[PDB]
Protein backbone atom coordinates (compact mmCIF):
# COMPACT_ATOMS: atom_id res chain seq x y z
CA UNK A 1 0.00 0.00 0.00
CA UNK A 2 3.07 2.27 -0.05
CA UNK A 3 2.55 4.79 -2.86
CA UNK A 4 4.93 4.38 -5.80
CA UNK A 5 7.02 1.66 -4.17
CA UNK A 6 5.89 -0.87 -6.76
CA UNK A 7 5.11 1.23 -9.85
CA UNK A 8 2.49 3.83 -10.82
CA UNK A 9 -1.10 3.00 -9.90
CA UNK A 10 -2.54 0.68 -7.31
CA UNK A 11 -0.15 -2.22 -6.88
CA UNK A 12 -1.69 -5.53 -7.84
CA UNK A 13 1.31 -7.87 -8.03
CA UNK A 14 4.95 -8.05 -9.11
CA UNK A 15 7.13 -10.64 -10.89
CA UNK A 16 10.94 -10.95 -10.67
CA UNK A 17 13.41 -11.71 -13.44
CA UNK A 18 17.16 -12.11 -13.15
CA UNK A 19 19.49 -9.85 -15.11
CA UNK A 20 23.32 -9.91 -15.25
CA UNK A 21 24.44 -8.54 -11.86
CA UNK A 22 20.92 -7.33 -11.19
CA UNK A 23 17.21 -7.88 -10.99
CA UNK A 24 14.21 -6.69 -13.00
CA UNK A 25 10.78 -6.25 -11.43
CA UNK A 26 7.66 -6.32 -13.58
CA UNK A 27 5.01 -4.46 -11.58
CA UNK A 28 1.34 -5.02 -12.44
CA UNK A 29 -0.85 -2.11 -11.34
CA UNK A 30 -4.45 -0.94 -11.73
CA UNK A 31 -5.00 2.46 -13.35
CA UNK A 32 -8.47 4.10 -13.34
CA UNK A 33 -9.82 5.37 -16.64
CA UNK A 34 -12.69 7.22 -18.35
CA UNK A 35 -14.12 9.29 -15.53
CA UNK A 36 -17.46 11.09 -15.45
CA UNK A 37 -18.42 14.04 -13.27
CA UNK A 38 -21.37 13.98 -10.88
CA UNK A 39 -23.03 16.05 -8.18
CA UNK A 40 -22.32 14.90 -4.65
CA UNK A 41 -23.31 15.48 -1.03
CA UNK A 42 -21.90 14.41 2.33
CA UNK A 43 -25.11 13.18 3.98
CA UNK A 44 -28.81 12.72 3.24
CA UNK A 45 -31.68 13.93 5.39
CA UNK A 46 -34.74 11.75 5.89
CA UNK A 47 -37.27 11.79 8.76
CA UNK A 48 -35.13 14.41 10.45
CA UNK A 49 -32.15 12.06 10.53
CA UNK A 50 -28.79 12.34 8.78
CA UNK A 51 -27.58 9.33 6.78
CA UNK A 52 -24.00 8.66 5.83
CA UNK A 53 -22.72 6.02 3.42
CA UNK A 54 -21.21 2.90 4.94
CA UNK A 55 -18.70 2.66 2.13
CA UNK A 56 -19.03 4.76 -0.99
CA UNK A 57 -20.19 8.23 -1.94
CA UNK A 58 -23.64 9.62 -2.65
CA UNK A 59 -23.79 10.79 -6.27
CA UNK A 60 -26.50 12.30 -8.45
CA UNK A 61 -26.98 11.63 -12.15
CA UNK A 62 -28.96 14.86 -12.53
CA UNK A 63 -32.26 13.89 -10.92
CA UNK A 64 -31.70 10.78 -8.77
CA UNK A 65 -29.36 9.87 -5.92
CA UNK A 66 -27.28 6.69 -5.59
CA UNK A 67 -24.45 5.22 -3.52
CA UNK A 68 -21.38 4.03 -5.36
CA UNK A 69 -18.01 2.64 -4.43
CA UNK A 70 -15.36 5.30 -4.67
CA UNK A 71 -13.07 3.86 -7.35
CA UNK A 72 -15.41 2.25 -9.89
CA UNK A 73 -18.79 3.67 -10.88
CA UNK A 74 -21.49 1.19 -9.86
CA UNK A 75 -24.64 2.94 -8.64
CA UNK A 76 -27.19 1.46 -6.26
CA UNK A 77 -30.30 2.75 -4.56
CA UNK A 78 -29.95 4.18 -1.06
CA UNK A 79 -31.33 1.82 1.58
CA UNK A 80 -30.90 1.29 5.31
CA UNK A 81 -28.28 -1.39 4.59
CA UNK A 82 -26.24 1.03 2.49
CA UNK A 83 -26.03 3.74 5.13
CA UNK A 84 -25.90 4.48 8.81
CA UNK A 85 -27.63 7.15 10.86
CA UNK A 86 -26.16 9.74 13.18
CA UNK A 87 -27.83 12.84 14.58
CA UNK A 88 -30.40 15.11 12.98
CA UNK A 89 -30.08 17.07 9.76
CA UNK A 90 -29.23 20.51 11.16
CA UNK A 91 -25.47 20.29 11.72
CA UNK A 92 -23.98 19.00 8.46
CA UNK A 93 -22.98 21.58 5.85
CA UNK A 94 -24.40 20.64 2.48
CA UNK A 95 -26.94 18.01 3.50
CA UNK A 96 -29.53 17.07 0.88
CA UNK A 97 -33.10 15.79 0.98
CA UNK A 98 -33.91 12.34 -0.37
CA UNK A 99 -35.71 9.15 0.58
CA UNK A 100 -33.90 6.22 2.20
CA UNK A 101 -35.57 2.93 1.39
CA UNK A 102 -36.36 0.27 3.98
CA UNK A 103 -36.79 -3.31 2.71
CA UNK A 104 -38.64 -4.79 5.65
CA UNK A 105 -41.85 -2.77 5.65
CA UNK A 106 -42.50 -3.19 1.90
CA UNK A 107 -41.92 -6.86 2.54
CA UNK A 108 -44.65 -6.65 5.19
CA UNK A 109 -47.04 -5.14 2.60
CA UNK B 1 -2.18 7.23 -9.28
CA UNK B 2 -3.52 8.45 -12.60
CA UNK B 3 -5.62 11.42 -13.62
CA UNK B 4 -6.63 14.05 -11.10
CA UNK B 5 -10.27 13.59 -10.10
CA UNK B 6 -11.90 16.45 -8.24
CA UNK B 7 -13.64 15.96 -4.89
CA UNK B 8 -14.74 18.62 -2.35
CA UNK B 9 -12.20 19.19 0.37
CA UNK B 10 -14.35 18.36 3.41
CA UNK B 11 -15.25 15.08 1.72
CA UNK B 12 -11.53 14.39 1.22
CA UNK B 13 -10.96 15.13 4.89
CA UNK B 14 -13.67 12.62 5.75
CA UNK B 15 -12.01 9.89 3.68
CA UNK B 16 -8.82 10.65 5.51
CA UNK B 17 -10.54 10.40 8.91
CA UNK B 18 -11.82 7.00 7.80
CA UNK B 19 -8.24 6.03 6.98
CA UNK B 20 -7.23 6.37 10.64
CA UNK B 21 -10.23 4.62 12.15
CA UNK B 22 -12.70 7.42 12.92
CA UNK B 23 -16.14 7.52 11.36
CA UNK B 24 -16.79 10.41 9.06
CA UNK B 25 -19.75 11.83 10.93
CA UNK B 26 -17.12 12.86 13.51
CA UNK B 27 -15.64 15.12 10.84
CA UNK B 28 -18.89 16.47 9.45
CA UNK B 29 -20.27 17.28 12.89
CA UNK B 30 -17.09 19.15 13.91
CA UNK B 31 -16.06 20.71 10.60
CA UNK B 32 -15.84 24.28 11.93
CA UNK B 33 -13.78 23.38 14.99
CA UNK B 34 -11.47 21.16 12.94
CA UNK B 35 -10.89 23.98 10.46
CA UNK B 36 -10.29 26.52 13.23
CA UNK B 37 -7.70 24.18 14.74
CA UNK B 38 -5.93 23.65 11.42
CA UNK B 39 -5.83 27.40 10.83
CA UNK B 40 -4.36 28.19 14.24
CA UNK B 41 -1.81 25.41 13.78
CA UNK B 42 -0.69 26.81 10.43
CA UNK B 43 -0.54 30.32 11.86
CA UNK B 44 1.75 29.09 14.62
CA UNK B 45 4.35 27.78 12.14
CA UNK B 46 5.07 31.12 10.52
CA UNK B 47 5.35 32.66 13.97
CA UNK B 48 8.07 30.21 14.93
CA UNK B 49 9.72 30.81 11.55
C1 LIG C 1 -30.83 8.88 -13.76
O1 LIG C 1 -31.00 7.50 -13.65
C2 LIG C 1 -32.36 7.10 -13.54
C3 LIG C 1 -32.34 5.60 -13.36
O2 LIG C 1 -32.82 5.22 -12.08
C4 LIG C 1 -33.17 7.54 -14.77
O3 LIG C 1 -34.54 7.53 -14.40
C5 LIG C 1 -35.52 6.58 -14.90
O4 LIG C 1 -36.03 5.99 -13.70
C6 LIG C 1 -37.11 5.08 -13.89
C7 LIG C 1 -37.55 4.64 -12.51
O5 LIG C 1 -36.53 4.88 -11.55
C8 LIG C 1 -36.67 3.92 -14.77
O6 LIG C 1 -37.79 3.08 -15.03
C9 LIG C 1 -36.11 4.45 -16.09
O7 LIG C 1 -35.60 3.38 -16.88
C10 LIG C 1 -35.01 5.48 -15.84
N1 LIG C 1 -34.52 6.01 -17.10
C11 LIG C 1 -35.29 6.58 -18.03
C12 LIG C 1 -34.59 7.05 -19.27
O8 LIG C 1 -36.51 6.72 -17.89
C13 LIG C 1 -32.89 8.98 -15.17
O9 LIG C 1 -33.33 9.21 -16.50
C14 LIG C 1 -31.41 9.35 -15.08
N2 LIG C 1 -31.26 10.78 -15.24
C15 LIG C 1 -30.35 11.34 -16.05
C16 LIG C 1 -30.36 12.84 -16.10
O10 LIG C 1 -29.56 10.68 -16.70
C1 LIG D 1 -20.93 26.17 -2.66
O1 LIG D 1 -20.63 27.50 -3.03
C2 LIG D 1 -21.76 28.21 -3.56
C3 LIG D 1 -21.26 29.57 -3.99
O2 LIG D 1 -20.56 29.50 -5.22
C4 LIG D 1 -22.88 28.29 -2.52
O3 LIG D 1 -24.02 28.87 -3.14
C5 LIG D 1 -24.52 29.98 -2.37
O4 LIG D 1 -25.36 29.53 -1.31
C6 LIG D 1 -25.83 30.60 -0.48
C7 LIG D 1 -26.54 29.97 0.70
O5 LIG D 1 -25.62 29.60 1.71
C8 LIG D 1 -26.71 31.53 -1.30
O6 LIG D 1 -27.17 32.59 -0.47
C9 LIG D 1 -25.91 32.08 -2.47
O7 LIG D 1 -26.74 32.87 -3.31
C10 LIG D 1 -25.30 30.94 -3.29
N1 LIG D 1 -24.46 31.47 -4.35
C11 LIG D 1 -24.44 30.98 -5.59
C12 LIG D 1 -23.51 31.65 -6.55
O8 LIG D 1 -25.15 30.03 -5.93
C13 LIG D 1 -23.22 26.90 -2.00
O9 LIG D 1 -24.14 26.99 -0.92
C14 LIG D 1 -21.96 26.18 -1.54
N2 LIG D 1 -22.25 24.83 -1.11
C15 LIG D 1 -22.10 24.43 0.15
C16 LIG D 1 -22.41 22.99 0.42
O10 LIG D 1 -21.73 25.19 1.04
C1 LIG E 1 -35.34 19.41 3.20
O1 LIG E 1 -36.52 18.94 3.86
C2 LIG E 1 -36.74 19.57 5.12
C3 LIG E 1 -37.94 18.89 5.75
O2 LIG E 1 -39.13 19.63 5.55
C4 LIG E 1 -36.92 21.07 4.93
O3 LIG E 1 -37.10 21.70 6.19
C5 LIG E 1 -38.07 22.76 6.05
O4 LIG E 1 -37.41 23.95 5.63
C6 LIG E 1 -38.32 25.03 5.38
C7 LIG E 1 -37.50 26.17 4.82
O5 LIG E 1 -36.14 26.10 5.25
C8 LIG E 1 -39.03 25.40 6.68
O6 LIG E 1 -39.98 26.42 6.40
C9 LIG E 1 -39.74 24.19 7.26
O7 LIG E 1 -40.24 24.50 8.55
C10 LIG E 1 -38.79 23.00 7.37
N1 LIG E 1 -39.52 21.81 7.79
C11 LIG E 1 -39.22 21.11 8.88
C12 LIG E 1 -40.08 19.92 9.16
O8 LIG E 1 -38.29 21.43 9.62
C13 LIG E 1 -35.71 21.64 4.21
O9 LIG E 1 -35.88 23.02 3.92
C14 LIG E 1 -35.47 20.89 2.92
N2 LIG E 1 -34.28 21.39 2.24
C15 LIG E 1 -34.33 22.05 1.08
C16 LIG E 1 -33.01 22.49 0.52
O10 LIG E 1 -35.39 22.29 0.51
C1 LIG F 1 -12.70 19.88 22.42
O1 LIG F 1 -11.58 20.71 22.53
C2 LIG F 1 -11.73 22.03 21.99
C3 LIG F 1 -10.40 22.71 22.18
O2 LIG F 1 -9.74 22.90 20.93
C4 LIG F 1 -12.88 22.76 22.67
O3 LIG F 1 -13.13 23.97 21.96
C5 LIG F 1 -12.75 25.15 22.69
O4 LIG F 1 -13.55 25.29 23.86
C6 LIG F 1 -13.23 26.44 24.65
C7 LIG F 1 -14.06 26.34 25.91
O5 LIG F 1 -13.23 26.29 27.06
C8 LIG F 1 -13.50 27.70 23.85
O6 LIG F 1 -13.17 28.84 24.62
C9 LIG F 1 -12.67 27.67 22.57
O7 LIG F 1 -12.98 28.80 21.77
C10 LIG F 1 -12.94 26.38 21.79
N1 LIG F 1 -12.08 26.31 20.62
C11 LIG F 1 -12.54 26.29 19.37
C12 LIG F 1 -11.50 26.21 18.29
O8 LIG F 1 -13.73 26.34 19.12
C13 LIG F 1 -14.15 21.90 22.63
O9 LIG F 1 -15.15 22.51 23.42
C14 LIG F 1 -13.87 20.51 23.17
N2 LIG F 1 -15.06 19.68 23.09
C15 LIG F 1 -15.52 18.99 24.14
C16 LIG F 1 -16.76 18.19 23.90
O10 LIG F 1 -14.97 19.01 25.22
C1 LIG G 1 -16.36 17.70 -15.78
O1 LIG G 1 -16.85 19.04 -15.87
C2 LIG G 1 -15.83 20.03 -15.91
C3 LIG G 1 -16.46 21.42 -15.99
O2 LIG G 1 -17.19 21.67 -14.79
C4 LIG G 1 -14.95 19.81 -17.15
O3 LIG G 1 -13.88 20.76 -17.16
C5 LIG G 1 -14.36 18.39 -17.09
O4 LIG G 1 -13.59 18.15 -18.28
C6 LIG G 1 -15.50 17.38 -17.00
N1 LIG G 1 -14.95 16.03 -16.88
C7 LIG G 1 -15.68 14.96 -17.27
C8 LIG G 1 -15.11 13.57 -17.14
O5 LIG G 1 -16.79 15.12 -17.73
Amino acid sequence: KRVDFCGKGYHLMSFPQSAPHGVVFLHVTYVPAQEKNFTTAPAICHDGKAHFPREGVFVSNGTHWFVTQRNFYEPQIITTDNTFVSGNCDVVIGIVNNTVYDPLQPELD
Amino acid sequence: AGAALQIPFAMQMAYRFNGIGVTQNVLYENQKLIANQFNSAIGKIQDSL
